[PDB]
Order: C-alpha cells, then structure tokens, then sequence
C-alpha cells in the first residue's frame, strides 16, 4: 500500500515553502527514521547541515520558539482517516495523535491525559500523480482522559484476541501480547486504569456512557486474557511451564480485582 | 516466517522502553502516546521481505531478578542495552548482562546497543561528565567491547534524533536470521 507522513516546512530559508504542509506518501513500509534522514539530507545538501533541524514533535509550531535563521522541518507519522461511524483507493483524509495533558505537558498521570486527534484535508486525493499532496485544511479533535483509556483498552483487546486465535498459531506473538498485557513490569498494568476510571460511578450522566463503554471494554478484555491464557498452555516448551504457571497466576489475580469494577 | 523474539535487557533509565515505543509506533519521544501495557511488534521491510519482531521490554531491576529470565526461552535474538553517558550501565553490560543472557542462552545472538548517542558530543554533557570523573562511552570502546564479549555486533542509536535506530532493528532481524 504505502506509508503517509505529514510534513511541514519553517523558516524564511524555505522561501515559498515556509509554513506549507503536505502528506508525503511512502513506499510500502517507511519508518519515521527513514523519512527523516531522507528529508534532513537533502534539505542539509541544499542549505547545509548546520542550517536544518528536524522538528521533533507534532504540536503546532510556534515561529517565536524557533531560531529565524534556520530551517525546520516537522515530519508526523499518520493515517488515514475514517469518522468512527464510517469504521463500521481515493484517500483525502489523514489523522495523527499527540498525547497532551491541560497542564501543558505530552503526557500525565492516568487520570490527566488526554489526546488530541488532528485531522489533515488534502487538497486532491490519492492516488495522485505526484508523491506529495498540500494540505488545505487541518481540524483537531479531542479525546477525554477515559476516552484515551477506552482506546488503549480496545487496542490491545484486539492485538491479544489476533494473537490467541490466529492460525497458524505464533506462540511467541502470542506470549508478547499476553505478558504484557496480565503480566506488565515496565508499565503500569490494565488494573491501574479500572481503579482511576471505574471505581467511583460518576453522578454526570453524559461521563456515564463512557464509564459504561469502559467497563464494557474490560468484560471484553479479561475474557481474551483467559482465553489467551488457556491457549498458551498448549504452545509452550516443557522449559516454558514455570513462565505459563506465573502468566496464570498473573491473570487470575487481575481477574479476581477487576471483577467487583465489571459489574456495576 | 513468524514472530521473531527479541528480548531487550539492561539497566533500567537507559531510554530502552522510549526507543522500542518510539521506533514501533512512527513517533518522535516527545509524541508518543502513553500505554499501561509491555512489549511491542514492528513489521519492517529488509530488502523487500516483510519480517515481524516481538519485542521483549523487561525490567533491569533486581526484584525482577528472578522473574526476568523466566522470558529468555526461546529467543532468537538480545539487545543489551547501555546509555553511551552512563558507563555504569556500561559496566553493568560486563557484569550483569551479558553474563545473565549468556547463562540462559548460550547459544542465543546478541547485540550490544548504545543509546543516547545524541547527548555524547554535546560539550555540555561531556564536562558535566567529566565534573563527576567521567567520561562517555566511545563506539571504539564500545566495538572492542563488542568483539570481546562476542556480541554479534555494536550498533548504536538516539530514540531523540532518530540516528541509528531504524539500523538497530534491522540488525536484530539479520542477526536472528543466522
């Protein structure tokens, strides 16, 4: 298929550039470090290096914050875009995520982060006859902290049910999935997130249909754990059993402190 | 074929989890978006063949001392991991490290990886280094290290900039790849 970038150009070495914005289409599978090198190379060939910075975040650009003699570029992996109730060829709509909290930092406690989707317009679609269309229009969109959450849940729910029941079985896809999901020793683990989110019953009714669909995304999430869980037994190496004995208990005491949340 | 499994070790605060998020996901450090969950599959192209990699985040701490190398059975390939200005993480390579994967697995590739090579060359860093009787770890250091602990090889990356990263995986797959 390919790969879409944003791209967007500062500083008054870009003469008509600066501050145009264009997705990029990639081959295939392009990586952010590709594209990078790719774009930071050639504009350091016609400037010179010195004079090139890569802008290393996807937050809007604040021309004050800038050194004026430079040139920068800000590069934003995205997708393309669908409205929620489209999720159920010609593509002129693509998104990228920037986490945010409102006391001004990317990213917070459970409880303060939120996300901001930013929604680009092309001005034509692709397929298109050059690699690159300009952007005419961006829109941003916000998701509420439970609604970050509600997304993450849903993510992995989906990632560890692929995992579990694809065929042929990839037991080792299978095992990544699952230890980090009931298993978790960098970060925090799912629990934390029921207890921010759903322990207390909102009184607001319009925060009730995103307790409700939270609670409903952990229902979801701890049965693709068991069924995660039972499936592994039956993939692992006679060297694998004291792993698999601790991924179990692991589930079962997730399970057991969820429960009390699901129901409500 | 399938998953390849790459259990990525070290110390803990040498920027490992932020390079495997950042790299994983398209995002710059500074973007990426939180999560309450472990480990991370990419799908990388190496001349024109798709290869999937499982990647392992662990916990350098000694309370997961016992609990780590519960993950190390069937890997096919370990990034050790030290910040190019933290030789103690440097040091912990020798001592802990290699000596740790190597028990389990001692047939199993790996690679040693250096990291935050972004803050090697900036002058501040180096003199706020050498205040405290330090100095960062050189890739001259870090290759004979390489070579003398056999490592399939030294590669080094800065999740800020970008610079070597995509390179660290890819050697990763070539490395479990024989």
């Amino acid at each position: 298929f390919g790969t879409y970038f944003r791209v967007g150009f500062y500083g008054s070495r870009f003469g008509d550039l600066d501050e145009q914005e264009f997705v990029y289409k990639e081959p295939a599978i392009t990586k952010l470090p590709e594209i990078s090198h790719r774009l930071e190379g050639f504009y350091g060939q016609c400037f010179g290096a010195e004079f090139v910075e890569v802008i290393k975040d996807s937050t809007p650009v604040d021309k004050t914050k800038l050194d004026p003699n430079k040139a920068y570029i800000q590069i934003t992996f995205v997708e393309p875009y669908f409205d929620e109730y489209e999720m159920k060829f010609n593509l002129r709509r693509f998104m990228y995520t920037t986490p945010f909290t409102l006391e001004g930092r990317p990213r917070g406690e459970l409880h303060e982060q939120h996300r901001r989707n930013t929604v680009l317009t092309t001005m034509h679609a692709f397929p298109y006859i050059k690699t690159r269309i300009r952007v005419s229009q961006k829109e941003e969109f916000v998701l509420t902290p439970i609604e970050v959450a509600i997304e993450d849940m849903k993510k992995k729910t989906l990632q560890l049910a692929v995992a579990t029941h694809q065929e042929p079985p990839d037991a080792k896809m299978l095992q990544m999935v699952l230890q980090g999901s009931v298993g978790a020793t960098v970060n925090q683990g799912p629990l934390e997130v029921a207890q921010v989110f759903l322990a207390e019953i909102p009184a607001d009714p319009k925060l009730y249909r995103h307790h409700n669909k939270l609670r409903l995304c952990f229902k979801e999430f701890i049965m693709r754990c068991g069924e995660a869980v039972e499936k592994n037994r039956r993939l692992i190496t006679a060297e694998q059993r004291e792993y698999q004995q601790e991924l179990k208990k692991n589930y079962n005491k997730l399970r057991d402190s969820l429960r009390p949340m699901i129901e409500r | 074929m399938q998953t390849i499994k790459c259990v990525v070790v070290g110390d803990g605060a040498v920027g490992k989890n932020c390079l495997l998020i950042s790299y994983t996901t398209n995002k710059f450090p500074s973007e990426y978006v939180p999560t309450v969950f472990d480990n991370y599959a990419v799908t990388v192209m190496i001349g024109g063949e798709p290869y999937t990699l499982g990647l392992f985040d662990t916990a350098g701490q000694e309370d997961y001392d016992r609990l780590r190398p519960l993950s190390y059975p069937q890997t096919d390939v370990f990034l050790v991991c030290f910040s190019v200005v933290s030789p103690s993480s440097f040091e912990n390579v020798k001592e802990k490290w290699v000596p740790e994967i190597t028990h389990h697995c001692p047939k199993t590739p790996f690679l040693l990886v250096g990291t935050q090579i972004d803050l090697r060359d900036d002058p501040s860093t180096i003199e706020k280094l050498a205040k405290n009787k330090q100095k960062p770890i050189t890739p001259e250091t870090a290759e004979k290290l390489a070579r003398d602990l056999k490592a399939v090889k030294y590669v080094e990356c800065s999740a800020l900039t970008q610079k070597g990263l995509k390179n660290v995986f890819d050697e990763a797959i070539l490395a479990a790849l024989e």
